[PDB]
């Protein structure tokens, strides 16, 4: 039906992002080619293709549709969410310019418990777990008790157990944002993986590899690897300027560490709040207009080597505030590095 | 590729046992279930009389005897793992025995969430319906009143979505089920009435607001007293409307009760068994009142002795209890009257072989007769053992200790086995063991001393890993090297290395600590057993887990986490890195045929490498990533590779521009029905090509051999032809049985020929023998010759 | 005003410099 199936979906021509499933994209359609497209789309499935350049991408489902004729042109304003990754097969460019795409739906491998086949029948009843850290030593003794019947030990079976992985990820996430450790993140592995990938400070090529990973467990196991191996963040361009390091990430507000903020011109800036940054030159004089973190004053910050924008250096206006100097670094500019292969 | 799989040893583990009146209404039968094997006995005052044992095309999941209104004898209800339900009746014509299928049907529901606690089959006390809990949120009801040959059922909706265990209640006015669910608020007990008329649930007689939180067992007490018993971790509570009694026996706090069998039909004595082999006796003390009505006075728990880790239990008669066992041997125990010298009123009285679980094996021609026996690490905990299998005769060496990995050092005339002892942290600050094991009872004993790596409850269990050097003739535990603390051994191999002439014992380990999730340090160790003493011929502290090691052309190929490292043996007796290959998967499995290297990973992550000789480094040949749980893997030839995956499923992949040459395509699928733990090249005997033996969790031992393309085609026809004549035990189609089944998706089999079917042509009638060979022209007598060569393989 | 960067907000003294910054964003 849908998984591992070859469909054709139209392509928003002006697009490029690596759309991680579950992310949302705002959209403003001016040219009549794309306006007639979304018109057909919302009449039909309203799922279009976000080409992730190259031969991959993610289908995006329109969930908000608004035509607000303004400035004497039929502007259609839409919002979509990312559903399923895909590998392109054939791109056919229509006469209108709207490109159509034969598409192979990438896989989302749902997998049973590692102990589903070895679980002893008598032991099947004593499984449902009754609703600190000794709990996880006990969790591991119980769930993987039947591992003694196999040729591998319990602690290996835990390195592939979705529930154990998701907690290891969520604990490290807690060092960045001491905050909601519950509804904040999802409960299904398939969603929890795609959520972690969209709120990690990773570059587009790491996103793209997590997106190509088939099973949600392999995707978690890798997300855990990135959080353990790629602990130094560098300049994406000159690739020779360590900016910050994993232990300096915090979360100034309750919205995350690397939340997404909007400048007064609609540019979005996943900005990873860190405590200390290095090898950054400050461009201009501090300002507080449109300051995303009220009470701090922003100063543009670029690389000391290639002068490529990295973020801002936010300064405490008052004296009560703590911290007083932090730095905001846009995700676009960073690149994770291992101070060695990422595994799955 | 095209392969032939044949069973070389039926499963040996018992996974259920029922006492009733299947065969005639006048004799007590004991029926036993061993995965795909139903054994039918008669309980004689001496012991057991074998009657008939039959093979279903499924995995016996539910097995229950019942007798609905209008029946000379008891009938048997069988539900398999692929949801094949069937009702069986016994029917023998003087000398002609046949298990007739009175009812069949597939209770599978297209939509459903498979329940955690699994498939539960229950039958009304008055045999008025058959309740199934296959999925969460639902309760299939096969109505038993009147002939339901097709097993028509309705699925009643159940509000509680987390049922632990359910049983039909006795003394019911109307069909009542008592069940135990978990809520956000806890674990509770409730009852419903199954209105067949309205095909829905109706409120029941009683309900318990909150009952112990590890409550796992519901036992329906027969009509004399009536109600249900809720066995838990610490307590055992009885519930019946008004009445409620609850005890917390001291003795039961040490383990968890997992099986239960009613002793008297009355319901005053129940047998209980735990997970450490102890056998308890639940006595319900009755009250003989003047109005007739009987009141539970008290619940008494008494310890009777120790048996085999018992999967199921059943009282037969005259004090004989059958202990069906999955970790160790099954047995018949005589419960005596008087406490024996130690208190055990249990006295072992007959043991049956259980080769399961089979965690490792090796093939060895010890009698130097060009034949080949088979030693297996078998069992777990107290039931650890080495079984030696020759053409089939089985010599059991107990170990009272879990064997994990086995290899054979021919030079030394002994076996290397890696074994694990369970010890409890006690008051001295150390750990005492709890039974004398092979390690504790060896004759020589080394402990490690590396200092390489520097580093609570008084009942917490610890593991003690040690290498055993076992003599190939007496099977004595000669040496017992005990490894480091917080050290887990993983891999063991006996090979001569380098130019050195000594054969050695190479053991790869991995340092484990409760916090370190990923293993970040280990060590390869080299041993030598040549003067009754284990000598450590240097070590090599690696930075990870040595999951697998194989000798590689006088070298040593170790996997350390995601790295396939090649080592050489240096003149001064030390390992040295030649080359390194870092992977993106955890190198769990390491197989090698000459210069080809196979790498594997739990989630079917195959990966073929090759050590380019003059270059002195590995190059990748191909990969294939089809995620699913993989448990064992092996090389058939340079191109075809075999492994086992998820729900008892074999598979073979194969290598072939170049974007295509770096990928292995699947060329064989098969529901074996067993859980394969080790593949092992070799025969037990001495046309068809190859010989790969495998052992499983259920003690099943099996054979894979590769065919020629013609032979596959021919046997394939013979398969279908045979499926017409050979009748199934549940009316289960062979092709459904064998189709690759995963909870996720089920696909039809390929590349595999079921020899066990192909071999039954020798056992069918000479008339029917002609019905199958018809228009192949080939006569019956040609084909009898064919199979007969095929029998000459196991 | 004609010297502020739309993307990061940097206000240069000269337009001919804000153009050199404009490179740095791709
Ligand atoms: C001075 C004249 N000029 C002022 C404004 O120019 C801007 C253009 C872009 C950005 C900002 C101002 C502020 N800013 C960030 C900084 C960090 C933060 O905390 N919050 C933000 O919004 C931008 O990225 C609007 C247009 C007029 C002409
Ligand atoms: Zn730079
Ligand atoms: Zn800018």
């Amino acid at each position: 039906h849908d998984d591992d199936s070859c469909q054709v979906i139209p392509v928003l021509p002006q697009v490029m992002m690596i759309l991680i499933p579950g992310q949302t994209l705002p959209l403003q359609l001016f040219h009549p080619q794309e306006v007639s497209m979304v018109r057909n789309l919302i009449q039909k499935d309203r799922t279009f293709a976000v080409l992730a350049y190259a031969q991959f991408g993610t289908t995006a489902e329109i969930y908000a549709y608004r035509e607000e004729q303004d400035f004497g042109i039929e502007i259609v304003k839409v919002k979509a969410i990312g559903r399923q990754r895909f590998k392109v097969l054939e791109l056919r460019t229509q006469s209108d310019g709207i490109q159509q795409a034969k598409v192979q739906i990438l896989p989302e491998c749902v997998l049973p418990s590692t102990m589903s086949a070895v679980q002893l029948e008598s032991l099947n009843k004593c499984q449902i777990f009754p609703s600190s850290y000794k709990w996880w030593q006990k969790y591991q003794k119980r769930k993987f008790h039947c591992a003694n019947l196999t040729s591998w030990p319990r602690w290996l079976y835990s390195l592939y157990d979705a529930e154990t992985l998701m907690d290891r990820i969520k604990k490290q996430l807690r060092e960045w944002d001491e905050n909601l450790k519950d509804d904040s993140l999802p409960s299904n592995p398939i969603d929890f993986s795609y959520r972690v990938a969209a709120c990690l400070p990773i570059d587009d090529v790491l996103r793209i590899q997590l997106l190509k990973i088939g099973s949600a467990i392999q995707r978690l196991r890798c997300e855990l690897d990135i959080m353990n191996k790629c602990t130094s963040l560098c300049c994406k361009q000159c690739q020779e300027t360590e900016i910050t390091t994993k232990n300096e990430i915090f979360s100034l507000s309750l919205c995350g560490p690397m939340a997404a903020y909007v400048n007064p011109h609609g540019y979005v800036h996943e900005t990873l709040t860190v405590y200390k940054a290095c090898n950054l030159n400050l461009i201009g004089r501090p300002s507080t207009e449109h300051s995303w973190f009220p009470g701090y004053a922003w100063t543009v910050a670029q690389c000391k080597i290639c002068a490529s924008h990295i973020g801002w250096k936010f300064t405490a206006t008052k004296k009560d505030m703590s911290p007083q100097k932090f730095w905001g670094l846009t995700r676009s500019a960073l690149l994770p590095t291992i101070p060695v292969i990422l595994c799955l | 590729s095209y392969n032939y799989v044949v069973t070389a040893q039926k499963p040996t583990a018992v996974n259920g046992c029922v006492t009733g009146h299947f065969t005639s209404a006048e004799d007590l039968n004991l029926l036993i279930a061993k995965n795909t094997r139903l054994e039918i006995y008669v309980v004689t005052a001496e012991g057991l009389r074998p009657v008939k044992e039959v093979g279903m095309y499924g995995k016996i999941a539910v097995m229950e005897l019942f007798r609905p209104k209008g029946e000379s004898k008891d009938l048997l209800f069988i539900l398999t793992a692929k949801y094949n339900a069937c009702i069986l009746e016994y029917k023998q014509s003087g000398e002609s025995i046949d298990i007739i299928t009175r009812a069949h049907g597939n209770v599978q529901d297209r939509i459903g969430r498979p329940s955690e606690t699994g498939i539960i089959g229950i039958i009304d006390p008055e045999c008025r319906m058959i309740g199934l809990r296959l999925y969460d949120g639902l309760f299939k009801v096969i109505p038993l009143d009147r002939d339901n040959k097709e097993l028509k059922a309705f699925n009643i909706r159940l509000e509680e979505l987390h049922v632990i265990d359910v049983k039909f209640l006795y003394g019911c006015q109307a069909p009542t089920i008592c069940f135990v669910y978990q809520d956000p608020q806890g674990r509770h007990v409730k009852t419903y009435e199954v209105s067949l008329r309205e095909k829905e649930f109706n409120k029941g007689p009683w309900k318990q607001e909150n009952v112990e939180a590890e409550a796992s067992m519901v036992i329906a007490v027969p009509e004399p007293f009536g109600g249900a018993i809720i066995i838990g971790q610490e307590s055992i509570t009885y519930h019946n409307g008004d009445k409620y009694l609850a005890i917390a026996p001291p003795i039961i706090k040490q383990s968890t009760i997992v099986c239960h069998n009613r002793v008297d039909p009355n319901g005053s004595r129940y047998l209980l068994g735990d997970m450490e082999g102890r056998l308890f006796m639940l006595l319900l003390e009755k009250e003989e009142q003047m109005d007739g009505t009987v009141t539970l006075k008290d619940l008494r728990v008494e310890l009777l002795g120790e048996t085999s880790i018992a999967e199921c239990l059943t009282y037969l008669d005259n004090g004989v209890v059958f202990v069906g066992s999955r970790l160790g041997d099954s047995q018949l125990v005589k419960l005596n009257v008087d406490s024996n010298e130690q208190g055990s009123y249990v006295v072992a009285m007959e043991t049956f072989t259980n080769l399961g679980p089979i965690v490792d094996m090796c093939v060895v021609d010890l009698e130097r007769q060009g034949q080949g026996q088979l030693v297996t690490c078998s069992g777990a905990f107290k039931e650890g053992s080495l079984r030696i299998i020759r053409n089939l005769h089985i010599r059991t060496v107990p170990l009272y200790e879990s064997p994990r990995k086995i290899c054979y050092q021919e030079v030394s005339q002994c076996f290397g086995v890696l074994s694990s002892r369970i010890e409890v942290q006690d008051t001295s600050g150390g750990t005492t063991a709890l039974r004398p094991s092979a390690s504790t009872q060896a004759l020589s004993s080394s402990v490690s001393s590396s200092k390489l790596f520097s580093s609570t409850s008084f009942g917490e269990e610890v593991e003690v890993h040690n290498l055993l050097i076992i003599d190939q003739h007496t099977f004595e535990v000669l040496h017992a090297h005990q490894f480091l603390q917080n050290e887990y051994a993983l891999s063991l191999v006996s090979c001569k290395l380098g130019k050195d002439p000594n054969t050695y014992f190479i053991v790869g380990t991995a340092m484990v600590y409760p916090e370190e999730a990923e293993p970040k340090q280990g060590r390869i160790v080299v041993f030598q057993y040549s003067d009754g003493k284990l000598q450590t011929v240097a070590e090599k502290e690696v930075k990870g887990a040595v999951y697998s090691m194989v000798e590689f052309n006088g070298k040593l190929l170790a996997s350390i986490n995601s790295t396939v490292r090649l080592y050489e043996w240096t003149t001064e007796k030390e390992l040295r890195t030649e080359c390194n290959h870092y992977n993106n998967i955890m190198a769990l499995y390491l197989k090698t045929k000459g210069d080809f290297i196979l790498v594997g990973d739990l989630m079917r992550s195959v990966l073929l490498l090759a050590y380019k000789p003059m270059e002195g480094n590995f190059e990748e040949i191909a990969r294939d990533f089809n995620p699913n749980w993989m448990s064992a893997v092996e090389i058939l030839d340079d191109d075809n590779f075999l492994g086992a995956e998820n729900a008892f499923n074999l598979f073979v992949c194969q290598k072939d521009t170049d974007e295509e040459r770096q990928h292995l395509q699947e060329v064989g699928l098969f529901h074996l029905g067993e859980f394969v733990n080790v593949f092992c090249h070799g025969s037990l005997v001495m046309p068809t090509q190859g010989s790969v033996l495998f052992g499983t969790v259920n003690g099943m031992i099996g054979l894979v051999t590769s065919l020629s393309e013609s032979w596959y085609n021919l046997l394939l026809d013979m398969q279908n032809r045979l499926n017409k004549v050979i009748k199934s035990v549940g009316k289960i189609e062979h092709s459904f049985w064998r189709s690759f089944h995963t909870e996720r998706k089920t696909e039809p089999a390929t590349g595999f020929i079921d020899g066990d079917l192909i071999e039954s042509f020798l056992d069918i009638s000479r008339p029917k023998m002609q019905e199958v060979v018809a228009n192949l022209e080939a006569t019956a007598d040609d084909l009898i010759k064919v199979v007969e060569e095929l029998t000459r393989i196991h | 005003s004609l010297t502020t960067c739309e993307v990061c907000g940097a206000c240069f003294e000269t337009r001919k410099g804000l153009s050199s910054h404009a490179r740095s964003h791709l």
